[PDB]
RNA sequence: AAACUUUCAACAACGGAUCUCUUGGUUCUCGCAUCGAUGAAGAACGCAGCGAAAUGCGAUACGUAAUAUGAAUUGCAGAUAUUCGUGAAUCAUCGAAUCUUUGAACGCACAUUGCGCCCUCUGGUAUUCCGGAGGGCAUGCCUGUUUGAGCGUCGUU
RNA sequence: UAACGAGAUUCCCACUGUCCCUAUCUACUAUCUAGCGAAACCACAGCCAAGGGAACGGGCUUGGCAGAAUCAGCGGGGAAAG
RNA sequence: UGCUGUAAAGCUGGGUCGAACGGCCUCUAGUGCAGAUCUUGGUGGUAGUAGCAAAUAUUCAAAUGAGAACUUUGAAGACUGAAGUGGGGAAAGGUUCCAUGUCAACAGCAGUUGGACAUGGGUUAGUCGAUCCUAAGAGAUGGGGAAGCUCCGUUUCAACGUGCUUGAUUUUUCAGGCCAACCAUCGAAAGGGAAUCCGGUUAAAAUUCCGGAACUUGGAUAUGGAUUCUUCACGGCAACGUAACUGAAUGUGGAGACGUCGGCGUGAGCCCUGGGAGGAGUUAUCUUUUCUUCUUAACAGCUUAUCACCCUGGAAUUGGUUUAUCCGGAGAUGGGGUCUUAUGGCUGGAAGAGCGCGGUAAUUUUGCCGCGUCCGGUGCGCUUACGACGGUCCUUGAAAAUCCACAGGAAGGAAUAGUUUUCAUGCCAAGUCGUACUCAUAACCGCAGCAGGUCUCCAAGGUUAACAGCCUCUAGUUGAUAGAAUAAUGUAGAUAAGGGAAGUCGGCAAAAUAGAUCCGUAACUUCGGGAUAAGGAUUGGCUCUAAGGAUCGGUUUAACGAUCAACUUAGAACUGGUACGGACAAGGGGAAUCUGACUGUCUAAUUAAAACAUAGCAUUG
RNA sequence: AAUAGGGUGAAGCCAGAGGAAACUCUGGUGGAGGCUCGUAGCGGUUCUGACGUGCAAAUCGAUCGUCGAAUUUGGGUAUAGG
RNA sequence: GCGAGAGACCGAUAGCGAACAAGUACAGUGAUGGAAAGAUGAAAAGAACUUUGAAAAGAGAGUGAAAAAGUACGUGAAAUUG
């Protein structure tokens, strides 16, 4: 047969994201002695929107402690951030809505949201818009933090890692219809090749596991398992169920 | 009427391959080909035109005086007359409020 | 429509002239000569076209320099003049 | 086209200097079989290879 | 009976069989060991009094030198070319040279005749800018030289 | 299921040479001339009826017949060509 | 010409020809052709047959020539009709360009002609592009894989400056002071980007040559001016002004630099047009007439602007204000000012140029002379540029080279003299490569001069909603073998009495409708549609009526006078073989069923659909 | 880089009317939309027209879909035979 | 590759693809694909001259042992043709 639409974005031809008018990398300040020990204060210069980002950035100017020279983070922008906020970023900033400060310093119910996985990586946790991360309670002998992450999973962090208070600005995007496929044309034109998505069903045997046949059906059970090989998970991986979801989970 | 050409090899209708239409002394109506309009320099605080600089194509500044770059006051050709003056006031209600955050903080440090 | 028609939107050469063989066999795009392999340091050539061979090797040009081996080879690589008899 | 390169243009000039007809003098040599120039080309007919 | 069609013969056509050649090929045997960074094989562009090709050659361009030989070259032309001779012609021979732009290709680059830097000399009032001439600046590795680096480390104050 | 459809289907009004049933008109061809000048196809070829026969003959057998050289149309046949 | 042999074949008469060949005993083999839709070559019938019929269209005369339907010239008739059959280009071609000669082949007739053939000539740049920058991307290096051709990686586990800048030194040594986040390279003739215009000139080149007039960059460098004894200038309340009027390291900004629409304003060019000064055409009659010249470059100076901003001031009886709804105690209206110079004006350039006329020199290179070339108006006009605004996105709409300003205050500076080349003037240089021509019903690709395909700039008058269609000005063409006839059957286009789908699988095809104004407009509906639903009336020409404005001018009767100006709407009378969106242009409509919601997409070359996609829904990791 | 001329008339805004209020109604303005008629463009429905040894190895004519966006397109660049 | 000597080999549709300006002309974007094509005569003596013709050409003539050898060149079969 074919390679299916499913292995041909490894090789990442025409599968690459399309970055040409991206602002930047959203990151936190790199870990440093200043927000180590204390607190360094920055100022939001601009708002601005990142094509392919349903949360805005702030670009944040902070003086460097060791040269005279102006430093420009991008931050994704927590709901009531304004331009010429000061920002306070360090081990001893307050509880003011857009500081940086480490879990540890954080009480438990805490809404927090760029929240780094690991010390000094910069953000992994928290980062779309609308979303955020709860703190749910300390552990202090071992120095660790329990979370509650936007998936509804519970993570245990490091107390030293680092998350910026307050929750993603942008929230509520999902509340409007699409409508139009040509508007989301233009949603996938700044972020990837990856719509629209034709039905394996649709095609024929030698495309798609699913093609093929008198009437367009799928044959074979659709839930794949987790030690498929490529070219075979096409469908519902490793699905523990099916059906419409009834209760809660 | 008559008509024109491009007066290059380009033929496309590009930015810089705009064109005027002028009248010569011969009588004929020929293209002249135009550069492309200047923007104005804008303040770095603020976003606004400044007023009493030249504008002009970037290269263009390199060989014109000095009087036609910038404006006799602090900052001249960079910050905006208003944005000046809120740094002046800014700067020395800070430093003021620097000397009151300062002492407060010796006479306590008797009485507490 | 994909003969004829489609025929007449041929103006973009993949290939120009190879500064090496000067075929008009380098690709534009890929930077290589499909012919003489250029910028690579070895020759292309393939033993299952040995007729592509007949048409470039040696003594197929000038061998401005291998013409004359034999002959200096054939009376020892002398080095002098040769002496006029007396 | 009019925006042509020097290698280009060198190549034209070669072209167009074989693009004589036999000098009638190499007729008159003796043992000589040449009776014209068979690497004529028109421009229209056959096109280079540029 | 003409014409027409068909058959036959003669001559003329068409065409290139047949015969006969052959500086080619094919195969066997015998003998030899010699490409290139001292820049090969190959490519592009040029070169002649009058040349497009093939052959030859490289701005010293169908060749310069030397050796041998000993009066040509030749289609025409033409010596301020040559003849009992340092002397015509000749890839006859060849030991000295020339050998454009390239190419393993070597300052970087090349769908560009694009862009540098170093040394000496020279011109423009010039160490610095602009012009010209000549000579240089690639990579891996070896031996050696010089200059260095590391509380890796020895001696001493 | 409103709206949409060069999507499939039925009916009605209008309109009509679709038809009853055909007729007339125009230009360009076809036609004749000067010049120019291909191609498919071709075992040999070319009038019928019956017979027998590879059971549907241009040829064989038995009959009908049969008089040079030719032009425009035509689509029965060559179980025409591809 | 015969003879022999059952035969395969052998010999021989005559002709042709011109250099080798045979008999017999044996050896040897790439050894015998009618086929194989055999191979290669050559040739027929077909057959002087099919045919050389798209793109409206040609005709008379002269010249040339042996020869003219086809060449040249003249006269006429036409077409393309500014979305061209016009004028240029990118790609592609490569000499097709121009002149002379020229017709053997080619231009499916012809040929005196040609994009053919032959010989020559022709492409001139500091300013036009390349070159430089970076884009998606490509790709060396330290390295890490792979037996290896090579693969990965682009600052990556790296000791990564052939660094600079000064005071110099003439001791060609130095003394050192700063920095080295990022930094190989290639990658755009449409992105970014230093700088040129007018008139003239060739057979063929020109933003390239000639003439005049400019500009940029790099370099050198003197004079004037400017500045200093209050050393690194003054003025202005301010926005800010200037002929100038120190400023290292380092830092910060701006320009470079950026989406798409909608209406409004202004300019430029075009369109329309009024006097005056010329030229041509018509003139039986009419027309103070119809057509035409009346132009002004880059560059320099002065002036010129919406926005924005400054000073004054303190607002309800809220005011100002756009076509479009915003602004004001975070300071409106009012009054007064500052800036950008886009754009216009005046002047220089510059009338000397160009243009239109009149008079002349002469085989005459080429002219010489005189007159004029002036002043206006108009606009829902077209095209385009710009400006201030409003809308839009689960879309918010490149980079780098490069240039400037500012912060900062290192360092250096005067009094008998010092500094500075951001004010004026002056001096030198700008290399290399492309440059002719076609850009297409004949210069490219489709085997070819193929009705196909191929990216883009300029765009007149009338009718009109219109850049549609039709006619016309400029320009360019009049090219497509021709002549004669006009049967059948065609191809393309028209018409038809009465009937009106009875034809047919099926109304296939054709016909009917059609512009604009007024009236009127059903079920159903997601309330948005359906809708131009359906269905009626009108429309010419002429002569009038009515409505709709601009600018100025003064105790609020300007409620009036003066001047000027554009096409819109509505109405009336008369009129004609009752015609009038009179050509062109231009919906057929209605009631339902199946199906896909819709816009959209695909089988290039037999399938456009109910198929695919979509938003929406749901599940999985 | 490119895309005649029309139709419709979404938000927002102005004025007036009714109402005790909550609000409603009317006349304008405005210029939205993968809306619509319709050029160029892009496409290719039907005549199952022409041609079907063609102008053409996919064309010609009329008719037709769409025509401001999921638009059309040049050039550069990327993806290469199970 | 270099330098030689040979053959019961082939004899221009054969023999290497190429006896020749052969890896040439030419095709394809490219990798690649790739021909056809030898013979006047001992010697150009390659037909001076005249004449018809616009010319190519023809007719005389001339060269040659031969023009029944005229660069369409020795010999010149068949198909096909007058
Ligand atoms: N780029 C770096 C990282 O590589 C990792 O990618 C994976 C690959 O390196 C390798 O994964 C292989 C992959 O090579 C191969 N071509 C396909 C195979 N399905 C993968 O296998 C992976 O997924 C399967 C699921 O069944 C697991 O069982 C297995 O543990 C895991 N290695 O192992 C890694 C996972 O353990 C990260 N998962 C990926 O998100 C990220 O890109
Ligand atoms: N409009 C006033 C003047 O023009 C400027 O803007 C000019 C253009 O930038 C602007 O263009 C549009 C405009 O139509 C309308 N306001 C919408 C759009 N925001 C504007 O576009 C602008 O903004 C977008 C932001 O998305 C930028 O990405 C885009 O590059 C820029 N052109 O409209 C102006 C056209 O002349 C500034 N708006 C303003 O500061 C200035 O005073
Ligand atoms: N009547 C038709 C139309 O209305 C107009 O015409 C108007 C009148 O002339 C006409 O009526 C008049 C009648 O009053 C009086 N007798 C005068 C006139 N002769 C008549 O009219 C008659 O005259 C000629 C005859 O062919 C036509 O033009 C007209 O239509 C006809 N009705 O009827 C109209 C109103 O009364 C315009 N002429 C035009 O729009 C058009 O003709
Ligand atoms: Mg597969
Ligand atoms: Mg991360
Ligand atoms: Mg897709
Ligand atoms: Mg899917
Ligand atoms: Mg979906
Ligand atoms: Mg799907
Ligand atoms: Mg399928
Ligand atoms: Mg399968
Ligand atoms: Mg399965
Ligand atoms: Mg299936
Ligand atoms: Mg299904
Ligand atoms: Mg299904
Ligand atoms: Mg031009
Ligand atoms: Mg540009
Ligand atoms: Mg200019
Ligand atoms: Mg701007
Ligand atoms: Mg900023
Ligand atoms: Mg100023
Ligand atoms: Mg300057
Ligand atoms: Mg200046
Ligand atoms: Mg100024
Ligand atoms: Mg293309
Ligand atoms: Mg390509
Ligand atoms: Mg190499
Ligand atoms: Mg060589
Ligand atoms: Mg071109
Ligand atoms: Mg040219
Ligand atoms: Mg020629
Ligand atoms: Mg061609
Ligand atoms: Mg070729
Ligand atoms: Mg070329
Ligand atoms: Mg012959
Ligand atoms: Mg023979
Ligand atoms: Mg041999
Ligand atoms: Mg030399
Ligand atoms: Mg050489
Ligand atoms: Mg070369
Ligand atoms: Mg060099
Ligand atoms: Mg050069
Ligand atoms: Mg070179
Ligand atoms: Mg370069
Ligand atoms: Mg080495
Ligand atoms: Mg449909
Ligand atoms: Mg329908
Ligand atoms: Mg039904
Ligand atoms: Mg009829
Ligand atoms: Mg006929
Ligand atoms: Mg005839
Ligand atoms: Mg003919
Ligand atoms: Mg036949
Ligand atoms: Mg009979
Ligand atoms: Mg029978
Ligand atoms: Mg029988
Ligand atoms: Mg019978
Ligand atoms: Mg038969
Ligand atoms: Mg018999
Ligand atoms: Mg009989
Ligand atoms: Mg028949
Ligand atoms: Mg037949
Ligand atoms: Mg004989
Ligand atoms: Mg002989
Ligand atoms: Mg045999
Ligand atoms: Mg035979
Ligand atoms: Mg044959
Ligand atoms: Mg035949
Ligand atoms: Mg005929
Ligand atoms: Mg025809
Ligand atoms: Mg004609
Ligand atoms: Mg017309
Ligand atoms: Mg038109
Ligand atoms: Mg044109
Ligand atoms: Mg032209
Ligand atoms: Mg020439
Ligand atoms: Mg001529
Ligand atoms: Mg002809
Ligand atoms: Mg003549
Ligand atoms: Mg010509
Ligand atoms: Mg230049
Ligand atoms: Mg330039
Ligand atoms: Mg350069
Ligand atoms: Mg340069
Ligand atoms: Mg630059
Ligand atoms: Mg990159
Ligand atoms: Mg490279
Ligand atoms: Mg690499
Ligand atoms: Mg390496
Ligand atoms: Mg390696
Ligand atoms: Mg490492
Ligand atoms: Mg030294
Ligand atoms: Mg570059
Ligand atoms: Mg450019
Ligand atoms: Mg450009
Ligand atoms: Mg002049
Ligand atoms: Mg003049
Ligand atoms: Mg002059
Ligand atoms: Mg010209
Ligand atoms: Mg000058
Ligand atoms: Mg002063
Ligand atoms: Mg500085
Ligand atoms: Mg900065
Ligand atoms: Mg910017
Ligand atoms: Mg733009
Ligand atoms: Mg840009
Ligand atoms: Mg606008
Ligand atoms: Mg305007
Ligand atoms: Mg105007
Ligand atoms: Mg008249
Ligand atoms: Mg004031
Ligand atoms: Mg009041
Ligand atoms: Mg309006
Ligand atoms: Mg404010
Ligand atoms: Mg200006
Ligand atoms: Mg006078
Ligand atoms: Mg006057
Ligand atoms: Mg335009
Ligand atoms: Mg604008
Ligand atoms: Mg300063
Ligand atoms: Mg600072
Ligand atoms: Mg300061
Ligand atoms: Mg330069
Ligand atoms: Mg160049
Ligand atoms: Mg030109
Ligand atoms: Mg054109
Ligand atoms: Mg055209
Ligand atoms: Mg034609
Ligand atoms: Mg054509
Ligand atoms: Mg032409
Ligand atoms: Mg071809
Ligand atoms: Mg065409
Ligand atoms: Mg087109
Ligand atoms: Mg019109
Ligand atoms: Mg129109
Ligand atoms: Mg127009
Ligand atoms: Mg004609
Ligand atoms: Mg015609
Ligand atoms: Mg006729
Ligand atoms: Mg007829
Ligand atoms: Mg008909
Ligand atoms: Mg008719
Ligand atoms: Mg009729
Ligand atoms: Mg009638
Ligand atoms: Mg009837
Ligand atoms: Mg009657
Ligand atoms: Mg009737
Ligand atoms: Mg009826
Ligand atoms: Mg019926
Ligand atoms: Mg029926
Ligand atoms: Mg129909
Ligand atoms: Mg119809
Ligand atoms: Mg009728
Ligand atoms: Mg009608
Ligand atoms: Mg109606
Ligand atoms: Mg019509
Ligand atoms: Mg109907
Ligand atoms: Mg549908
Ligand atoms: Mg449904
Ligand atoms: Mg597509
Ligand atoms: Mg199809
Ligand atoms: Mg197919
Ligand atoms: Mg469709
Ligand atoms: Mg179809
Ligand atoms: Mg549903
Ligand atoms: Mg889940
Ligand atoms: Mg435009
Ligand atoms: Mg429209
Ligand atoms: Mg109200
Ligand atoms: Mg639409
Ligand atoms: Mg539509
Ligand atoms: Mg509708
Ligand atoms: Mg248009
Ligand atoms: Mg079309
Ligand atoms: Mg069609
Ligand atoms: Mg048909
Ligand atoms: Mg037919
Ligand atoms: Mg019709
Ligand atoms: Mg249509
Ligand atoms: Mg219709
Ligand atoms: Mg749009
Ligand atoms: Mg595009
Ligand atoms: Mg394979
Ligand atoms: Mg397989
Ligand atoms: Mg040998
Ligand atoms: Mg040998
Ligand atoms: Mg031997
Ligand atoms: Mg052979
Ligand atoms: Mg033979
Ligand atoms: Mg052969
Ligand atoms: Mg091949
Ligand atoms: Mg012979
Ligand atoms: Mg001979
Ligand atoms: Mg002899
Ligand atoms: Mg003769
Ligand atoms: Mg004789
Ligand atoms: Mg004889
Ligand atoms: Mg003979
Ligand atoms: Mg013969
Ligand atoms: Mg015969
Ligand atoms: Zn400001
Ligand atoms: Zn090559």
């Amino acid at each position: 047969g074919r390679v299916i639409r499913n292995q041909r974005k490894g090789a990442g031809s025409i599968f690459t994201s399309h970055t040409r008018l991206r602002k930047g990398a959203a990151k936190l300040r790199t870990l440093d002695y200043a927000e180590r020990h204390g607190y360094i204060r920055g100022v939001v210069k601009q708002i601005i929107h990142d094509p392919g980002r349903g949360a805005p950035l702030a670009k944040v100017a902070f003086r460097d402690p060791y040269k005279y020279k102006l430093r420009e983070e991008t931050f994704i922008a927590n709901e009531g951030v304004y331009t010429g906020q000061f920002i306070y970023a360090g081990k001893k900033a307050s509880l003011n809505v857009g500081n940086i400060l480490p879990l540890g310093a954080c009480p438990e119910g805490t809404i927090v949201s760029n929240v780094e996985e690991k010390v000094g990586d910069r953000g992994a946790l928290g980062r779309t818009s609308g979303n955020y991360v709860i703190i749910i309670g300390h552990n202090p002998d071992e120095n660790k933090t329990r979370v509650k992450l936007p998936s509804g999973a519970k993570k245990i962090i490091s107390s030293d890692a680092r998350g910026v208070i307050g929750v993603v600005a942008g929230g509520g995007r999902i509340d409007k219809p699409l409508l139009k496929a040509g508007r989301a044309f233009h949603k996938y034109k700044v972020k990837r090749n990856s719509w629209p998505k034709t039905r394996g069903v649709a095609m024929n045997p030698v495309d798609h596991p699913h093609g093929g046949g008198n009437h367009q059906h799928i044959g074979k059970a659709s839930t794949i398992s987790r030690g498929a090989v490529s070219g075979q998970k096409a469908g519902l991986i490793a699905a523990r169920r099916t059906g419409l979801l009834r209760g809660t989970q | 009427a008559q008509r024109v050409t491009y007066r290059r090899r380009n033929p496309y209708n590009t930015r810089s391959n705009k064109i005027k239409v002028v009248k010569t002394p011969g009588g004929k109506l020929v293209a002249q080909h135009v550069k492309k309009a200047a923007s104005r320099v804008k303040c770095g605080d603020c976003g606004s035109a400044l007023a009493g600089i030249s504008t002009l194509r970037p290269r263009q500044y390199a060989q014109v005086s000095k009087t036609h770059k910038t404006v006799q006051r602090a900052y001249g050709g960079s910050r905006c007359a208003n944005c000046v003056k809120e740094r002046i006031v800014r700067a020395f209600l800070i430093e003021e409020q620097k000397i009151v955050k300062r002492v407060l903080k010796e006479q306590q440090d008797k009485e507490k | 429509g994909k003969g004829t028609p489609s025929l007449g939107k041929r103006h973009n050469k993949s290939h120009t002239l190879c500064n090496r063989c000067g075929r008009r066999s380098f690709h534009v795009q890929k930077k290589t000569c499909s012919s003489c392999g250029y910028p690579a340091a070895k020759m292309r050539s393939h033993n299952w076209a040995l007729k592509a061979k007949r048409r470039r090797t040696t003594g197929t040009g000038r061998m401005a320099y291998l013409k004359h081996v034999t002959r200096r080879f054939k009376n020892g690589f002398q080095t002098g003049v040769a002496k006029a008899q007396t | 086209p009019s925006q042509k390169s020097f290698r280009t243009k060198q190549k034209l000039a070669k072209a167009q200097k074989q693009n004589r007809p036999l000098p009638q003098w190499i007729r008159l040599r003796t043992d000589n079989k040449i009776r014209y120039n068979a690497k004529r080309r028109h421009w229209r007919r056959t096109k280079l290879g540029i």
